[PDB]
Parts: C-alpha cells; sequence; structure tokens
RNA sequence: AUGGUUAUAUGCCGCCCGUCUUGAAACACGGACCAAGGAGUCUAACGUCUAUGCGAGUGUUUGGGUGUAAAACCCAUACGCGUAAUGAAAGUGAACGUAGGUUGGGGCCUCGCAAGAGGUGCACAAUCGACCGAUCCUGAUGUCUUCGGAUGGAUUUGAGU
RNA sequence: GCUUUUAGUGGGCCAUUUUUGGUAAGCAGAACUGGCGAUGCGGGAUGAACCGAACGUAGAGUUAAGGUGCCGGAAUACACG
RNA sequence: UGAUAUGAUGCCCUGACGAGUAGGCAGGCGUGGAGGUCAGUGACGAAGCCUAGACCGUAAGGUCGGGUCGAACGGCCUCUA
C-alpha cells in the first residue's frame, strides 16, 4: 500500500489565491528584544520632553 | 424550524454536505475527548493550553460561603443612598449631617478604591476595606467603621 | 473568454439596508436616504451607514463619555449624535446642558439628561434641526470591549483568553501554562 | 424664470466656440503631420545626395494586439498580460516605447503581435472601436465633450486630441492611453494570411514584431 | 536518514573566497550602524560565533537594534501565504551596509538641490528619473567609412 | 473528536438517560390541584389561619 | 441607445472633428508634393548595386 | 393559411443510470417492472453571527395571586450570569495626569469662490508610559524583638484597570 | 485594509523542460509551470490530460487548431522538383 | 418621496460579467397539520383519478377544458414538521 510521499504541486497557486501578503510596517515598531540598558533610559527621555513640552503650555 | 433548515436544500444532492469522499460515518477521531494526548495534541494545546496535569493543593470539603465578599467599588457607592436623598446629601457637604452607608446589608463583603467620590463626608460600614478605599473616603472628609 | 483580474459578480460586502423589520427604523433609513442624496453632506452619508449597523457593531455609549466629549475645546455647544443607545452612568456625579441625540434612551440615562436641562431628541429632530450635520459631533462606543473579542485570535504566546466555562485552579492552568509542568504557552 | 433663451443661446455660443477652438486645433495638428512626414522625406533624400545615411528615429509608440487565448498561459507572461490592459483575444493597447515596456513586450511575444502604427490606424481605431473609462463604466466616445469633462485637465478636449496625444507621444500619453478602454478587436477580414498562427512573424506566423504590417492586421481587425 | 541541521547544505556558503583566507581586516569592524540603516548579511565562515542561518545569506534588512559587538536586523521571510518579520542578532562580521541605499541618499541630495537650482531659474525642474528612452534620428556619413559588403562563409573543417 | 476553539463541555449523558426523563407538564394541573387542597384545608380548619 | 459608426455616417463624422468639413474642401488627401530634383551621391549607387 | 402540440420520415449527432475511483459505456458493483413507505431528527450544555426587549443591570412562569382555567394576566424574596482581577494559597486588590503622551483617524468647527490651511478628534490600529494581582529585590517611622511593610524598583508575569 | 466563523479536502494523475533508481515499462520517485480530476465546444477517425479555445439564450459576420478527390462543408487550385 | 392613483423591498438610467465536482450561501416550488383572513369554492357536484387538449413559469410547478366520481376543500399573511 504504498504511495506518494511528498510534493510541493499546487502549493504556489494556492498561496497566491490570498495573495501573499506583506508584514504591514508601522510608525513606531516595538521596542521589544530592543536592549534593556538603551530602552531603560528611553523612557526617561521621552518623559522628560513630555514634561518640557507641556511646560512651553503653563 | 424544520423549514429554514439546509436539510431541506440537500434534498436531490447525494451525501446532504458531508462529502462523496469523506463518507460522514459515526466517530471518525472518538468519542469526546478523546485521544487529546495523542491524535488532538494540536487542538489541545493552541485554544487550550493548560489542560492536562495538576496544579496546586485539595481543599476537602469547600463551602463557598465561607468566601463570600462581593466587591464595592468606589466608583458607585452612592447608588446605596436612594435618588430622592441621594442629591439632598451630595449640597451641604458636611460633617455632623452625613450619610451612613450600610454597605454589607446593601451586600457587598470588600470595599475597594477605584476612583473619585465626590468631597462629601460619608460613613461607610463595611467589612472589609483595602488601603485606597479608606485613603479616598478620608480625604473625602469620611471614615469607615468595620463592622461584622 | 477573458481572463479575470478579481472575483466575478462579487457583493459589495457593507450593508445596504439593516437587517431588521423595525419598521420606524426604516422610516429612518427613508429619511436619510434622501438626505444622504440631495444634500452633498458628509455627515448624512455616515449616519446612513451607521443606521445599518448591527447590535454589536453599536455598542452603548455611556452618558459620561458624552460628558467627556463636550470637555473637548469648543464641542461644550455641539450636539451630540449617537447612532444606538445612550446609557446611565452612576460614577458621574456633574452633567452639562447640552442636546443628544439618540435612537434609544435608557430611562436612566434620559432622566440624567434632562435634569441637567438638556433635551433628549431623536434622530429625525436632529435632522430637521440640522440637516447637513450642523454643529454635530458623532460618538461610538468601544467596540472591541465586549466578551466575546477575548477570545479572538486565541493561539500560543497570543494571550487572548481561552473558551471555558469554569475558571478557577485546575481548569486549563497546568500542563502548557506554567513553565513547572511542561511548557508555558 | 425666462430660461428658454437666456440660457439656451448662451449654451449654444459656448459650444460654438468650443467648436471654434476645435477647428483651429485640427488644423494645426493636421499641417504639424504632414510638415513632419515632409521633413523626415526630405532629411532622407538630403543625406542621400550628401553621400551619407538618414537612419530614422526609432518608433516611440507600438501597439499590440493579444494573439492567444486564456488558457494554458505561465504566470509570468499572464501577469503581465493583465498589466498591459489584454485580458481576452484580439484586444488592443497603444504601448509607449521606452525599455521598462520593451523587456514586456519580449516577455509575452508568443502571445501578442505589435507593431508600429500609423496616423490612420490610430485614427480608425480611436473612431470606430474608440471608448473611454469614465467611473470606469465603459463609455462610448461619440461625442467631444465626452473626452473634454475627462481629460480637459491635460488640454485633450476632442477626439484629435485624444490621437495628437498618441501618435505624437505626449507629456500626457499615460493618462490618455488609460483613459482608452482597450480595443475590442474583432478577427482580421482577410484571415491572417498564415497557416499557423503560433511562430514568430519572421518565422511565418503572427506574434512578434510585425512592425509597419501592423496596420495591415488592424485595419482588418478593427 | 534525512539530515537538516543547522549548516546543512553550506559547503559553499561559508567558504571563505579563495586566497582571501584567514583572518578578517578591521574596516568591518569600524563601520557605524545607526537604528534604521539598511545591511546586507554575507555570513563570514571564519567567526562561528553569532552567524545567521542559511536562509538569510544575501539577504537584506534593517537595523533594529544595536549592541556591543553585533546588532539586530528585520527580516521579512516568506513562509506559507503570508511574511513574517525575523530578527536576527548578528555579529558585525556578516554584515555590511548596502549600497542601493547610496543610490538613494546621493539622489536625494541631487534632487533637492536641482529643486532649489530650477527655483531660482525657471520652474519646470523635472526632476524625476526616467527609463532608457529609444534613440533620435542620425545622419551617418560613408566619407572614409564606404561600406564593406560581407557574405556568409562557406564550411570548412579545421581540425 | 476534538476540533475548534470551543469550550471543553462536560454534558454527563452516558448513562441511560433518557429512562429517567421528567418533564412537568403537570405544572399548571400541580398548581391547581395545590390550590384546591388548600381550599379544602382552608374548609376543614375552618376559622384557623393554614 | 446606439453608436453611429464616423468614417461612415458622414453627420457623426461632422459632430466629432469640425475640420472634417474642410478637410473635403481643400481635399488634403490627395494633395500633391512639390517637385524637387535632387539626385542621390555617386557612392550611394555604388554601394546599392555593388555585388 | 402562419403558428403550437403530436406521430412519422429525412440529414447530422447522441454508449445505461447511480456509485467508489487518477481513470467507468465498461469484460467493476446495485438496478426485471410498478404502487406505497424510506434516511442529518429531537434534547442538555455551548461557539460565532443576526434580530428583539431592557440596560449596570438583566431573567415574571421554583412558587404565590388570579382566571372566561394546562392559556392569558399580576408579584415578593431569593438565585443564576454580569458590574474585579490575580495568586497553589494565606491574601491583596485597579486615576501622578483634562483617565496620560505620540502617530494616523471618519465626522464636526473657523477662514476661503475654490484649492487648501488650522482647531477638535468618537471608534479602531501602532507605540511609550501609569494603575491592580503574582514573582524577585529594597526594607522607612514603629516594635509584646520579631512582628510590621512605608518608599523605590526589575530584558519577569496575568485569560487585568 | 481588517476580522470572525464554518464547509469539503488531506488516495491524485498527465504533458513540456530539468532530474534520480532501473536494461526498460502505460515503472518507481522529485523540481517548475500548465492542464485533467471538476470541463462541455472545434480538431487529432476513435481517446481524461495533446492542439485550438473555456460555455447564459439567440441572430449575423470573422476566424483558431485542423483541413478543401469522394464519404465531408470547402481549389481533381496554381508553381518548382 | 413633491402631491390629487396604486409596488421606495419600487420604478428608471448605465456599464461589465455568466463553465463547474465536493462544498457554502441566496431566492423560490410542493406536502401533512395550526392561527388569522377572502361574510372563499362546493351535491346545480368538493377531493381524487384519467386525458400525443389548451395557457403561464428558465424551472421546481401552477391554471383551465373534457371524462369519471361522490362530500368536502382551497387563495393569501404567518406558524409548525
Amino acid at each position: 500500500a504504498k504511495s506518494k510521499n511528498h510534493t510541493a504541486h499546487n502549493q504556489t497557486r494556492k498561496a497566491h489565491r490570498n495573495g501573499i501578503k506583506k508584514p504591514k510596517t508601522y510608525k513606531y515598531p516595538s521596542l521589544k528584544g530592543v536592549d534593556p540598558k538603551f530602552r531603560r533610559n528611553h523612557k526617561h527621555a521621552l518623559h522628560g520632553t513630555a514634561k518640557a513640552l507641556a511646560a512651553a503650555k503653563k | 424550524p424544520s423549514r429554514f433548515t439546509k436539510t431541506r436544500k440537500h434534498r436531490g444532492h447525494v451525501s446532504a454536505g458531508k462529502g462523496r469522499i469523506g463518507k460522514h460515518r459515526k466517530h471518525p477521531g472518538g468519542r469526546g475527548m478523546a485521544g487529546g494526548q495523542h491524535h488532538h495534541r494540536i487542538n489541545m494545546d493552541k485554544y487550550h493550553p493548560g489542560y492536562f496535569g495538576k496544579v496546586g493543593m485539595r481543599y476537602f470539603h469547600k463551602q463557598q460561603a465561607h468566601f463570600w465578599k462581593p466587591v464595592l467599588n468606589l466608583d458607585k457607592l452612592w447608588t446605596l443612598i436612594p435618588e430622592d436623598k441621594r442629591d439632598q446629601y451630595l449640597k451641604s457637604a458636611s460633617k455632623e449631617t452625613a450619610p451612613v452607608i450600610d454597605t454589607l446589608a446593601a451586600g457587598y463583603g470588600k470595599i475597594l478604591g477605584k476612583g473619585r467620590i465626590p468631597n462629601v463626608p460619608v460613613i461607610v460600614k463595611a467589612r472589609f476595606v483595602s488601603k485606597l478605599a479608606e485613603e479616598k473616603i478620608r480625604a473625602a472628609g469620611g471614615v469607615v467603621e468595620l463592622i461584622a | 473568454g477573458i481572463d479575470h483580474t478579481s472575483k466575478q459578480h462579487k457583493r459589495s460586502g457593507h450593508r445596504t439596508a439593516p437587517k431588521s423589520d423595525n419598521v420606524y427604523l426604516k422610516l429612518l433609513v427613508k429619511l436619510y436616504t434622501f438626505l444622504a442624496r440631495r444634500t452633498d453632506a458628509p455627515f448624512n452619508k455616515v449616519v446612513l451607514k451607521a443606521l445599518f449597523l448591527s447590535k454589536i457593531n453599536r455598542p452603548p455609549v455611556s452618558v459620561s463619555r458624552i460628558a467627556r466629549a463636550l470637555k473637548q475645546e469648543g464641542a461644550a455647544n455641539k450636539t451630540v449624535v449617537v447612532v444606538g443607545t445612550v446609557t446611565d452612568d452612576a460614577r458621574i456625579f456633574e452633567f452639562p446642558k447640552t442636546t443628544v441625540a439618540a435612537l434609544r434612551f435608557t430611562a436612566g440615562a434620559r432622566a440624567k439628561i434632562v435634569k441637567a436641562g438638556g433635551e433628549c431628541i431623536t434622530l429625525d429632530q436632529l435632522a430637521v434641526r440640522a440637516p447637513k450635520g450642523q454643529n454635530t459631533l458623532i460618538l461610538r462606543g468601544p467596540r472591541n470591549s465586549r466578551e466575546a473579542v477575548r477570545h479572538f485570535g486565541m493561539g500560543p504566546h497570543k494571550g487572548k483568553a481561552p473558551r471555558i466555562l469554569s475558571t478557577g485552579r485546575k481548569f486549563e492552568r497546568a500542563r502548557g501554562r506554567r513553565r513547572s509542568k511542561g511548557f508555558k504557552v | 424664470a425666462e430660461q428658454v433663451a437666456a440660457e439656451r443661446a448662451a449654451r449654444k455660443a459656448a459650444n460654438k466656440e468650443k467648436r471654434a477652438i476645435i477647428l483651429e486645433r485640427n488644423a494645426a495638428y493636421q499641417k504639424e503631420y504632414e510638415t513632419a512626414e515632409r521633413n523626415i522625406i526630405q532629411a532622407k533624400r538630403d543625406a542621400k545626395a550628401a553621400g551619407s545615411y538618414y537612419v530614422e528615429a526609432q518608433h516611440k509608440l507600438v501597439f499590440v494586439v493579444r494573439i492567444k487565448g486564456i488558457n494554458k498561459i505561465p504566470p509570468k507572461p499572464r501577469k503581465v498580460l493583465q498589466l498591459l490592459r489584454l485580458t481576452r483575444i484580439n484586444s488592443g493597447t497603444f504601448v509607449k516605447v521606452t525599455k521598462a515596456t520593451l523587456e514586456l513586450l519580449k516577455l509575452i511575444e508568443p502571445y501578442v503581435a505589435y507593431g508600429y502604427p500609423s496616423y490612420s490606424t490610430i485614427r480608425q481605431l480611436v473612431y470606430k472601436r474608440g471608448f473611454g473609462k469614465i467611473n470606469k463604466q465603459r463609455v462610448p466616445l461619440s461625442d467631444n465633450a465626452i473626452i473634454e469633462a475627462n481629460l480637459g485637465k491635460y488640454g485633450i478636449l476632442s477626439i484629435d486630441d485624444l490621437i495628437h496625444e498618441i501618435i505624437t507621444v505626449g507629456p500626457h500619453f499615460k493618462q490618455a492611453n488609460n483613459f482608452l478602454w482597450p480595443f475590442k478587436l474583432s478577427n482580421p477580414s482577410g484571415g491572417w494570411g498564415v497557416p499557423r498562427k503560433f511562430k514568430h512573424f519572421i518565422q511565418g506566423g503572427s506574434f512578434g514584431n510585425r512592425e509597419e504590417f501592423i496596420n495591415k492586421l488592424v485595419k482588418s481587425m478593427n | 536518514g534525512k539530515s537538516h541541521g543547522y549548516r546543512s547544505r553550506t559547503r559553499y556558503m561559508f567558504q571563505r573566497d579563495f586566497r582571501k583566507h584567514g583572518a578578517v581586516h578591521l574596516s568591518t569592524y569600524l563601520k557605524v550602524y545607526k537604528v534604521g540603516d539598511i545591511v546586507d548579511i554575507k555570513a563570514n565562515g571564519s567567526i562561528q560565533k553569532g552567524m545567521p542561518h542559511k536562509f538569510y545569506q544575501g539577504k537584506t534588512g534593517v537595523v533594529y537594534n544595536v549592541t556591543k559587538s553585533s546588532v539586530g536586523v528585520i527580516i521579512n521571510k516568506m513562509v506559507g501565504n503570508r511574511y513574517l518579520e525575523k530578527r536576527l542578532n548578528l555579529r558585525v562580521e556578516h554584515i555590511k551596509h548596502s549600497k542601493c541605499r547610496q543610490e538613494f541618499l546621493e539622489r536625494v541630495k541631487a534632487n533637492a538641490a536641482k529643486r532649489a537650482e530650477a527655483k531660482a531659474q525657471g520652474v519646470a525642474v523635472q526632476l524625476k528619473r526616467q527609463p532608457a528612452q529609444p534613440r533620435e534620428s542620425r545622419i551617418v556619413s560613408t566619407e572614409g567609412n564606404v561600406p564593406q559588403t560581407l557574405a556568409p562563409v562557406p564550411y570548412e573543417t579545421f581540425i | 473528536a476534538i476540533s475548534k476553539n470551543l469550550p471543553i463541555l462536560k454534558n454527563h449523558f452516558r448513562k441511560h438517560w433518557q429512562e429517567r426523563v421528567k418533564v412537568h407538564f403537570d405544572q399548571a394541573g400541580k398548581k391547581v390541584s395545590r390550590r384546591n387542597a388548600r381550599a379544602t384545608r382552608a374548609a376543614k380548619i375552618a376559622p384557623r389561619p393554614l | 441607445v446606439l453608436k453611429k459608426n464616423p468614417l461612415k455616417n458622414k453627420q457623426v463624422l461632422l459632430r466629432l472633428n469640425p475640420y472634417a468639413k474642410v478637410f473635403a474642401a481643400e481635399k488634403l488627401g490627395s494633395k500633391k508634393a512639390e517637385k524637387t530634383g535632387t539626385k542621390p551621391a555617386a557612392v550611394f549607387t555604388e554601394t546599392l548595386k555593388h555585388d
């Protein structure tokens, strides 16, 4: 009772039925996995420049 | 009703929506939760992680009346004053005439401080209070009286 | 013999009539189909599309969500339009004087809005007050705060609230959920 | 509200000024075409007299007819044929000749026949099979206002404005050509002239560069 | 049995490019990679630490995380009917900047300058690129260049 | 037998459950007969509360 | 309602393209060219009839 | 008379259906013929979607009152689910702030003949934070001197705010 | 652009080109594309896959592949062997 | 959507498209019974049955004439199996 083992037939015709999709890039990508010593400080860089810009509307 | 059912639409067509090759059989993969670790493993992980195994300690004869402690947030807490007296007590926000709020008779075991009561002094009859529920109640000029 | 670049006979995918048989709702669609066709105002093309929506797709707008929307700058005197249901919020203790137009108000929302001296009008009184959508502010409720969308996209490492009847210890908290029992999602 | 002729005579007068503009611009177009062809003939003769060879300019525009049907097409020429708006057999388009289109034509060569169309072929094509893409809905041209309300942003406001933006390939060739719905040509009236269509025109078939003889195709297929 | 290890089918890929073996030159360690730089991945065979998989050889992505002896590179991977975003912590010996972005940033300075020069002199800038346009008409002279008549050649063996 | 993102159900129907189904059709009937029993008791116990 | 052909149906040929009325006037498609008596160079003929 | 139906003649075409199968007219299986019967149903618990009533609530119908009597109508207290989560548990328990900052964002508002500029931006999407629980670290005033756990954190964690 | 939900399916086969085992096979197994399955029409007499071309009901015209002595619609056409 | 004439799920203009197994969805045809209605049909002939007789619908089917027959049965709006 032998049979076919493997084929890549129809797999590209299948993948292009729904038209192989791009990963939809964003502005402000995620800081996940970015170096934590940079990422720790970047919290304080953003918080300080929000305090300084809200100070412009005192 | 059976009039609006898709079995009235497979009259005439042979396999009744079940396929020629598939040939709808009685139990092709088992019965019920059968084979969750063997041939239904890719469904068990991915949509039910954590199913198999043991966590924690057993509680012989657990009664869920010992653990009766429904929570009430500082969000509402004025719904336990009726509406005809709610506008009366909200104005004249002062001590020596302060609304006693019976939270246990209202059906709550614990007061929690989710946020922003008005600055009226109130009297809270509670069993359990959190930290922040007591701090915000006292910052409005009220107290909490623990009862049983 | 045509090499088709797209699916033939495809519908638009959007609602053109509401699925309901609410006769007063279809009179509101009859009013706003007229106004979207013959006024060229961008407002009326929005309200007509919103009048079609299903009960999931029009979540209730709280009355405290409205009072937050009038705290926007310049929006203190705008007519807030809610295509759906205005619900009361006991967590807000001061409500402004504004006018609200909506499909339905609950008996607590209407009692709160008129208590501050506002008016609860309907969507056709709005279209007599403002046919082109003058001085309005369309508010929509939170769509992704239902219980069902917790479970949408359930998979490994996605954290999407497994479909389960009973919740606590010994119901899906074990092998697959902590590192001490095999693997962790 | 008068409106019987208080606006009707104004509309008739405005259409008359439009029609005078179209008349003088078509006269300018005709004079330019005639001087262009005479000047190429005289450059040829005045190079032959001078002991030289006037090479012509390379052709800036081809007309392409899809020659093969729908079935059994590989994905790359099928994708290019979808991009050149040739989605059925015996359909044609005008293509501006650059390298980025020469390589497309070299890709779909065993499925199309193309060449260099004259003024007269373009003229008969837009006059008989000329259709526009107006909210798309395939509107026949049939009147100069149909062209003007869709291409007056580029200056084109008549049918010879369309032909002039095709043949002389203009600064607005892309918009004027994308406006034209692809020409649903018929089969040729004289036949194809070959027993077997699907070899090259050099090998005695139909596909490939059929250069000036593309007119002999299209005027029978139009 | 089959073998599908981490470095299977890489006989010639991580080979070290004949008569350029040995240690690597020091301008590999002196490039400055900033977050957003477009890099090319070519795995150095002699540095076994921090190598990419053989899929990512010749793949081009952007830098997302810059640390001590490596950078984090974002690569799109074609898998199924979608693309996934892949994150690679690769040492800087297996990497170099792209020159195709050096096509871009130098053409940005050219395009922005030609817009300013045309603004002062006669706008109609015309600062797009154009494809290879076909050739113009010209007159080629036969003076000193009388055409030689070439005929086809008979068959000869010559072995 | 386990296929979709559906919650794991516990339907305890593996016994002979169909032999022990008690549908309460006599809810109205037992209500009427119970009111009649209370009326008869109030008649027998004639001056007293129920 | 119906597509009238130009290049026959002279009225629709006149509705489009108002130049056509004068294209039949001066006839403009059977115009003669001006006769110019230039002869080719000798070297052109030598390379034409060369063996 | 045209036309329609019907039988027949003529020209060309047309292999028994159903089924399993890569492939059935098959030298594969069932089918002599006819009439009637004949196969995705109901229930318990659920997923998505939709419609409807109400809405931080909701669900009268276990039961009671009633009745023209298995209908209809009316109702108290409970309880179920929801409004709080997280931990194995003891337990603890959701605002620094216009309930945050940025990037888009329909709609509305102001100027304009328009093109456009600016303001406000619901939902939704991306991001950086803040809050609550668990884990790990820190251990203030105090102390039945070993209890207490303030304050501050952390590439940790949650089916949360 | 995005999301949910669910059916059937998870025996395949052939053709061009590349290619493995085999003396080979209407053999066994791969790669890419196109087909058949799932598909009728014109041609190859006949045939699942080849060639042409993909199909609502009709009318007119033109052709594709294939053909034009007769069966058989269409030259016992013309030209050089 | 402006009435004083009736379909706004309407009517009308415009363009393109139409193969199909397994399968999904939609609009309908028919049957047994239930609620409402047509103050419906009917011993002066209901239902049924027969009818190379007619009409409508792409179709599921519906309608009419003639014969036979003798006691009940349909159209429409919904419910149900």
